[PDB]
């Protein structure tokens, strides 16, 4: 009626490690969002060098 | 003198586990019906000598 004996594959035999699958990846890493505002454009920034 | 119609219910979905075959579930049906039985008329008469 029933099999009830799978020969699933991704079961280790001996038992030490959970799953055989390898987790594949997908490609994407993710950083923040933030972003320049860019406001020192605006003022008049000169630059020091002797003093 | 009649006229009917008929209406499916849902059909219902569960988990299966592998290697088995599971249950199913039923569908209910229902019917509705017209019924015709009454006429109506309207009549005049108009004699040959009024009408001439």
């Amino acid at each position: 009626s029933t099999p009830n004996v799978l020969t699933n594959v991704a079961v280790s035999h001996s038992g030490e490690v959970d799953s055989l699958l390898i987790e594949k990846f997908n490609g994407k890493v993710r950083e923040q969002y933030l972003k320049g505002e860019n406001l020192l454009s605006h003022f008049q920034v000169e630059t020091v060098t002797g003093t | 003198n009649t006229v009917s119609n008929k209406y499916l219910g849902e059909t219902e979905i569960q988990v299966l586990a592998p290697g088995q075959s599971p249950a199913a579930t039923p569908t209910k049906a229902d019917k509705n019906q017209v019924v015709i039985d009454t006429t109506v008329i309207a009549r005049n008469t108009v004699a040959m000598l009024h009408d001439v």
